[PDB]
């Protein structure tokens, strides 16, 4: 999902 | 608990919350599409500010996604309101896109009337930034959140006795302050609403975060 | 107006004084049993809170000094947030169950079938009430809070008066934290906590709201039907 | 309006 790859990366 | 929100001083944490402020993102050049691709962009800013607002990171993952699946739309419309404090009477969504309400409607009078209390109650950038985190911490449904939570709750106190404010005023102004949050609520969730049956009908695409976060309520 | 005038102890004796009574349910043991029944007892139950709601919002310090549209949109905007914190407040006592009447006691099961997760929050929320130790003299101010703040954001000098009346509901609220024994940073971070509930309240009504009109088979009272109108045009 | 006629009694 987007959210928890903005949220790591 | 491993924590920099509970490390923090009253001044610190306000100077931290300051610091991890997102931009004023401008419009591009129907009227929904436009604040669709603008609450989109804006929806990338605010990510990595709730990474900056101290208590957030070390919260899980899991918790992370959460508060931000419950309380993106309510993020949103608070820094629109605040944008919006110094136009009475139409909503500032960006610096080339002040809107009048004519221009769903049910919800840009909520916003408006937000913004009208907001102006009038004179909210400083400070209490704006901690009123912020509160949503951000709030959204989800002692507990680790619980307790920044109470240390925001001592910041805005802080905020409040250093611009002069009796202790009666500080009480007050708190509870006014917090009840606006309920509305802030309301006005999410109508807006939540709308944007799903938005999607149903078709007629302005929906980005990808925004799906998302949609899907999300659930 | 008066009620700018009265003391602390003078509103929560008003508001006490004011409290609706706990209704019971249609007591038949076999409608509880299905999901169309149930919401019928629900809405039955509802309906007789109400028109107490009503009349209790009449006592409620200030309330009588607005205008009859402003009386009507504020119960309009307010009626199933007050029914779920006194749903709330009664269900304190009997942690992860709903007393929606004392012979009317609904557990999770029950909501597992038609819902669950408004339960929960439900739950959530009375769990809080109770490890906070919410006492009845707090929690009348509560209700009156949502009274008089959820539809008062939707000459208009009353909104100031509005916003009057609930600044006496905050003294109140701490006049009561301070006699009970809380200090000073204690107080307003549970004024704070209290406060941050109601948004949670503002939820979960907004959630069984849309529930409510999409449910509309399951007859409807014509003054229930009134009320959710109002929600949705 | 029936909340309006529970108002006026
Ligand atoms: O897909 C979306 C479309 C609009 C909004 C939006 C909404 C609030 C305003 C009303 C506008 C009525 O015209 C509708 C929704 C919004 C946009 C930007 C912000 O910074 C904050 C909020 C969010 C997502
Ligand atoms: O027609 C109605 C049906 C149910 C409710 C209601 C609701 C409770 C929670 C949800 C749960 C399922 O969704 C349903 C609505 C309620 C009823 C009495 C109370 O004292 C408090 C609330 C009001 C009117």
């Amino acid at each position: 999902k987007i959210l928890h790859r903005l949220l790591q990366d | 608990k491993n924590s920099l929100a509970l490390s923090l001083t009253a001044d610190q944490m306000v100077s931290a919350l300051l610091d991890a402020e997102p931009p004023i993102l401008y419009s591009e050049y129907s009227m929904m599409g436009l604040l669709t691709n603008l609450a989109d962009r804006e929806l990338v800013h605010m990510i990595n500010w709730a990474k900056r607002v101290p208590g957030f990171v070390d919260l899980t993952l899991h918790d992370q996604v959460h508060l931000l699946e419950c309380a993106w739309l309510e993020i949103l419309m608070i820094g629109l309101v605040w944008r919006s404090m110094e136009h009475p009477g139409k909503l500032l969504f960006a610096p080339n896109l002040l809107l009048d309400r004519n221009q769903m409607v049910e919800i840009f009078d909520m916003l408006l009337a937000t913004s009208s209390r907001f102006r009038m109650m004179n909210l400083q950038g400070e209490e704006f930034v901690c009123l912020k985190s509160i949503i951000l911490l709030n959204s989800g449904v002692k507990d680790h959140i619980h307790r920044v939570l109470d240390k925001i709750t001592d910041t805005l106190i802080h905020l409040m006795a250093k611009a002069g404010l009796t202790l009666q005023q500080q009480h007050q102004r708190l509870a006014q302050l917090l009840l606006i949050l309920s509305h802030i609520r309301h006005m999410s969730n109508k807006g939540m609403e709308h944007l799903y049956s938005m999607k149903c009908k078709n007629v302005v695409p929906l980005s990808d975060l925004l799906l998302e976060m949609l899907d999300a309520h659930r």
